[PDB]
């Protein structure tokens, strides 16, 4: 039934919410060395469960992918004796070969009168939308062969169609191409291609092409695509009506360039337009695509089901970036939780955090100076001294707090207590600030929601000589870093701290009582992506707390910036 | 065979006359003797103010009908009769090839289908409430349910206006909606009282439907309608977390915009519902569907949402709506880019321009299909601004520069994707240069230049200001000394209509506040500054201002400077 979708014919009382958001699959116990490594994929997942009742997808024990000895009859009498069909409610099928010798229906042909198809080729009339998902066919060179990880860059040649059994007008139209441009534009002929005179490898002759075509010869759906994956060279589908696999989640605009059928000569000054730095980026993300989802049949299955899965789970899925970034951007990427343009108005300010210790004689000046301030709303005072009680009655809002440890990351915790978005932490030792700029560092603030507007400046350097970062502060040329005594900051920023920080990063500023500063600029600079805003055994310590920091991460989070704001 | 109901873009639309490189839409004229609503005056008007409108038909290769299809419910007072008959005797309707039908409602009393009345053919219908069953995967597009008073242009600029962790309220799921004893559709609705629990998940619900209730009523309907009248609607939608759109008469309601403005995070009910725009827009990101079927754990799948995915939500719900639902305008300009990304398959945008920022109606894809040649993905990616700019003299003298300058282009009357807009009776040194281009490459989206000037709003003309003299602030930079993006300079001469830039031709100037006002709306940020001819800038800013529908215009008293 071309009419299902999962709100109508689908079952969703039998797996409903759990803790762990998992669709549970059952498999049946009952031949092709493909399907014994899916189902085997499959089985040493987080989806096989046991207790049917339990589980709610089902993928049957028979044999489906291959059409050319498939016995339809046979396939659709196994399916009803399966004596859990159900009109087939929840059963999930695998196929990659949707092709008939008489007609091509692109799709498989057995009953199926709801059950879930995982087909390879599907095209725009017989695939259902939200229902079905269009999975890769699966070539065996892939694996038989370890094609090298050559780098993105020029090759020798430009286009190139490495396909056998063509129909004869592509094959004529390619090479009017050919003859019309020459010497980059290469139509193979019949493991081994041979040219005119001339011999090649298939896996190895793709190396050799920034561009792969991949034509409509049968099924809609051609293995020759996870070769040219595979080689890194981009496909250029030229097989109109054809859904690529895993379209729902994957970005095949960034990875490939479809063309239409009946704009086949105008292929080469379509390609011609691309830039090279696009170039790059869609041979890195082809080579990305193969080595994830087209690599082996495990990636396949995984894949699958957990498209299946964040279908059944839409609070659940995982992201777009999750699903189309090589490993190397995803390193390289940011983003930033707090990405909406908004100004947060004068109406709300920020709640200051002063952290002490000791030193109750410039506290209280640090609360009569930061109270003069307009805009200020609550005063919190968080106090680390088991031994010594603070001053009682000797004291707009102002809450002091006592801290269970003394430990130097109580400053960073989220209090209930703050009912603003901006938090001003600033320490005691801080005097030479006055209310306006407080009030113009609030108002810095406001532009710029999403990263820390500090002070004090303090940046960091590269050693030649011991290859290792080091803390300056002596002198001012760039800023890379802002001090969290006076540095405004989201609150968001403290939940941050206190609940996502990677590694020990927060056992280790507890312990050695030191360096809270730069473990906030780092995960700040690591979050949003973004620098900071400067506004106008000590340092071994500091840059021992900067070569943890950057080993912990792997990188360098900070960027060095030669900005500052000021009154206008 | 497939030119029936399973129509798609390569069987039932004519790629030729879109061949040439020109998509153009051609609206009908007007009878001058039927009634037409203001909902279709709008949605004809966006088309007309967009670039997209010729007045030719051979030139075109989309068309969209004059006759108001919004209203399709014989109940309706904007019903229009014989319509099968006034469809059929145009003389360019071709069966409907190339022609783009809007509708809103559809179906009778007894069973609201999608009744649209008459045979339209292969035209593709911008329907507002479709199910998935019945949705052409890549021709039809869904479009959301606007209201009469739905905005022509402009905003209402959302309602988020702090960001606040942990991302809850006082409630949790919030419904103040009618519950219809008899019809179709009001299952999940009677059902809620089921769930409905005390100040976490507050479910009113009114049984005052039509004048006939009163027989059908039931002993429930007593206790419901006195509770009900206890919260009000709008405050509710802002007290509330999660924003319950279910299912009423037909699949779409006006609630879905009601939580996307309230930046609640729209929890929908309704099931087989194509959501507006979901080819293009990820609706994971900004909203949580859930599936009416399991209504009852529903608030528990509520609670199990993370904070920090509760953050993300109503963030994404926010950016949706100021940037694909604001209003009318956007709506239809949204449904034509939609259109003009299956023409040529090449030159289109990718998922990550729809579902980020600023957009796709402000990307180009025309311009490049490269998401490194705009100035908005960086970060995503894993690239750093280009470090060389290609200065632009516009000339009608010094011209000292070579570190980071590429090539010095001069204008008598681009590689690098930074431009250098220079005037020459501006003088400028190098270090002053290269300052404002370190800067920029951290600000790559925004403006950078030295020149501001700002804006005010005076209540005794109701008129838009402009003052360049000791101010405060500003609000906007001149092109004279400032850094930019190329794209920038496409979409100025690629998006704005030609009745601006016209006027900013015949009036001799304001072609840098018309481009700060291009940034302004694509960034939604203000610009950076680093450190009778006076009577026209303040008549371009309030033309300017009439078409946006709004000021994109955003104050700053920052202004960076080297250390
Ligand atoms: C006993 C019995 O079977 N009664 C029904 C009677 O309730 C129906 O009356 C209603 O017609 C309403 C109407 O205004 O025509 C109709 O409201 C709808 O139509 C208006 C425009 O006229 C739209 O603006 C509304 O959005 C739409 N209301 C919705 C979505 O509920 C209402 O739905 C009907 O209840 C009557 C048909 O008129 O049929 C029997 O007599
Ligand atoms: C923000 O912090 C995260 C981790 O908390 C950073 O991700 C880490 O990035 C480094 C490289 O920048 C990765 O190192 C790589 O590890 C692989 C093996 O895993 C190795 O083969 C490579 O040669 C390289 O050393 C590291 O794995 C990765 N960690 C995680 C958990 O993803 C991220 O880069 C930081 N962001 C910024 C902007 O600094
Ligand atoms: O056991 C301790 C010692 C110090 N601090 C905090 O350390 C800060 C003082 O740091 P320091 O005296 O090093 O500042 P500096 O002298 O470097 O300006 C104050 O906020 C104290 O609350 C703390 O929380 N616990
Ligand atoms: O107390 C209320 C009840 C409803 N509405 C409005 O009524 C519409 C949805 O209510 P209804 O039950 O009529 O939805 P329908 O099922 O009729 O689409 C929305 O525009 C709401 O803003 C409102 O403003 N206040
Ligand atoms: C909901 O928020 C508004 C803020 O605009 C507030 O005025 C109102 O009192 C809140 N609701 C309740 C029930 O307090």
């Amino acid at each position: 039934d071309l009419s299902c979708r999962m709100h109508t014919c689908f079952d969703v009382y039998r797996c409903g919410f759990n803790p762990k958001n998992k669709i549970k699959v059952y498999i049946y116990a009952l031949i092709s060395r493909e399907y014994n490594e899916l189902l085997m994929a499959i089985s040493d997942s987080d989806y096989y469960t046991d207790d049917i009742n339990r589980a709610c997808l089902f993928v049957p024990s028979i044999d489906v992918l291959n059409q050319n000895t498939l016995r339809i009859k046979e396939t659709a009498q196994a399916m009803a004796q399966l004596s859990r069909w159900d009109r087939g409610t929840n059963h999930l099928l695998f196929n990659m070969l949707p092709g008939g010798p008489p007609d091509y229906n692109t799709a498989l042909d057995v009953p199926r009168d709801r059950a879930l198809l995982a087909g390879g080729g599907f095209s725009t009339w017989t695939y259902r939308q939200g229902y079905d998902v269009s999975i890769p066919v699966y070539s065996p060179l892939s694996a038989e062969v370890d094609l090298p990880e050559k780098g993105p860059g020029p090759r020798q040649y430009f286009l190139l169609s490495s396909q056998v059994g063509l129909h004869p007008e592509y094959r004529e139209d390619l090479e009017a191409l050919q003859v019309k441009h020459g010497e980059s534009v290469l139509v193979l002929d019949k493991r081994k291609r041979c040219h005119k005179h001339q011999v090649f490898d298939y896996p190895q002759v793709l190396q050799e092409a920034t561009f792969c075509v991949v034509l409509r010869g049968a099924r809609l759906g051609q293995a020759v695509l996870s070769d040219v994956l595979q080689a890194g060279c981009v496909p250029v589908v030229i097989a109109d009506s054809y859904i690529l696999p895993f379209s729902e989640v994957l970005d095949w605009k960034r990875a490939s360039v479809v063309v239409p059928e009946e704009k086949m000569s105008d292929v080469y000054s379509i390609l011609q337009s691309i830039p090279q730095r696009q170039i790059e980026e869609m041979q890195r993300q082809a080579r990305w695509f193969w080595e994830a989802y087209f690599q082996s049949i495990k990636a396949i299955a995984l894949a699958t089901l957990q498209i299946i899965n964040d279908r059944i789970y839409p609070y659940a899925a995982i992201s777009y970036e999750e699903w189309n970034d090589p490993p190397a951007v995803k390193w390289g990427s940011v983003s930033n939780p707090l990405f909406l343009p908004l100004i947060p108005p004068q109406s709300q300010g920020f709640t200051a955090i002063v952290l002490t210790y000791d030193r109750v004689e410039s506290l209280f000046r640090v609360i009569t100076e930061v109270s003069k301030v307009p805009s200020l709303s609550k005063l919190l005072v968080v106090w680390n001294n088991q031994n010594k009680n603070p001053p009682e009655d000797s004291l707009v809002p102002l809450k002091v707090v006592r801290t269970a440890e003394n430990k130097l990351s109580n400053r960073f915790f989220p209090y209930d207590e703050i009912e603003t978005e901006a938090v001003l932490a600033i320490d005691d030792d801080i005097i030479m600030l006055t209310s306006d700029e407080l009030q113009f560092g609030y108002e810095v603030w406001r532009e710029f929601p999403d990263r820390l507007v500090g002070y004090p400046g303090r940046l960091h350097l590269w050693d030649h000589e011991m290859n290792k970062w080091k803390y300056e502060s002596e002198w001012t040329n760039e800023v890379s870093m802002v001090l969290t005594g006076a540095a405004f900051y989201h609150k968001y920023f403290n939940y941050l701290y206190t609940y996502k920080m990677p590694g020990d990063i927060k056992n280790w500023v507890d312990a050695h009582m030191n360096c809270e500063d730069i473990a906030m600029n780092f995960l700040v600079a690591n979050v949003t992506g973004k620098a900071v805003i400067k506004v106008t055994t000590h340092m071994v310590e500091r840059s021992e707390c900067i070569n943890k920091f950057a080993s912990v991460f792997g990188t360098m989070p900070l960027k060095v910036v030669e900005h500052r704001a000021d009154p206008v | 065979i497939y030119k029936g109901k399973k129509c798609r873009m390569e069987s039932c639309f004519d790629f030729t006359l879109c061949k040439k490189n020109g998509f153009k839409v051609y609206v009908y004229p007007q009878q001058k003797g039927e009634k037409i609503a203001e909902s279709y005056q709008n949605i004809l008007a966006a088309i007309e103010g967009s670039r997209f409108y010729t007045s030719d038909p051979s030139q075109a290769c989309l068309f969209v009908l004059s006759l108001d299809t919004l209203d399709r419910d014989q109940l309706s007072p904007q019903y229009v009769h014989n319509l099968r008959s006034k469809v059929q005797s145009l003389h360019l309707w071709n069966n409907g090839r190339n022609h783009l039908i809007f509708n809103l409602y559809s179906g009778t009393w007894p069973d609201y289908t999608e009744d649209v009345g008459f045979d339209i053919g292969q035209a593709m219908l911008a329907k507002a409430s479709i199910s998935t069953e019945n949705f052409r995967p890549n021709f039809d597009v869904s479009i959301p349910l606007f209201s009469k008073d739905h905005p022509r242009t402009g905003g209402e600029r959302g309602f988020l206006k702090f960001n606040t962790i942990p991302p809850l309220r006082k409630y949790m799921l919030v419904f103040k909606g009618k519950r219809y004893l008899t019809g179709i559709g009001s299952d999940t609705r009677n059902a809620l009282y089921h769930v409905h629990n005390g100040e976490d998940v507050v479910l009113l619900t009114t049984c005052k439907h039509g004048k006939d209730w009163q027989k059908h009523k039931d002993s429930r309907c007593d206790r419901d309608n006195t509770e009900y009248e206890k919260y009000d609607y709008r405050e509710m939608l802002h007290n509330a977390t999660f924003c319950l759109v279910p299912r009423g008469r037909r699949l779409g309601s006006f609630r879905f915009l009601e939580a996307l403005q309230a930046a609640c995070v729209p929890v929908m009910l309704s099931n087989g519902w194509e959501l507006p725009f979901s080819e293009v827009i990820n609706w994971n990101q900004a909203a949580v569907i859930g599936d009416e079927r399991l209504l009852l754990q529903i608030p528990s799948t509520i609670r199990s949402i993370h904070q920090d995915k509760i953050l993300a939500l109503r963030q994404q719900t926010q950016f949706l709506w100021e940037a694909y639902f604001s209003s009318v305008e956007k709506i239809v300009l949204t449904t034509l880019e939609i259109i003009q990304d299956r023409i040529f398959k090449h030159i289109s945008r990718n998922s990550l321009i729809w579902n980020k920022h600023p957009g796709g109606l402000f990307v180009l894809p025309q311009y490049s299909s490269y998401l490194g040649d705009f100035p908005y993905y960086y970060a995503n990616l894993g690239l750093k601004p280009p470090s060389k700019f290609t200065a632009v003299i516009h000339a009608v003298v010094a011209a000292a520069k070579s570190q980071y300058c590429a090539q010095i282009i001069v204008l008598w009357n681009i590689i690098t994707d930074a431009v250098l807009s220079l005037d020459e009776d501006t003088v400028l040194s190098t270090t002053e240069v290269d300052f404002a281009f370190t800067v920029w490459q951290s600000f790559p989206e925004r403006i950078v230049g030295y020149p501001a000037r700002s804006h005010f709003w005076d209540n005794s003309k109701e008129r838009w200001g402009y003052t360049s003299k000791w101010t405060n602030d500003y609000s906007m930079v001149l092109t004279g000394a400032a850094i930019y993006h190329k794209y920038y300079h496409y979409l100025y001469s690629h998006y704005l209509p030609a009745s601006l830039k016209n006027m900013v031709d015949q009036l001799a100037n304001c072609e840098d506040i018309l481009m700060n006002f291009l940034v302004s709306a694509v960034t939604k940020l203000p610009p950076i500054k680093v450190t009778d001819h006076f009577a026209q800038r303040q008549s371009c800013m309030n033309t300017f201002a009439s078409w946006f529908g709004y000021m994109p215009l955003i104050h700053s008293q920052m202004r960076l400077d080297p250390v």
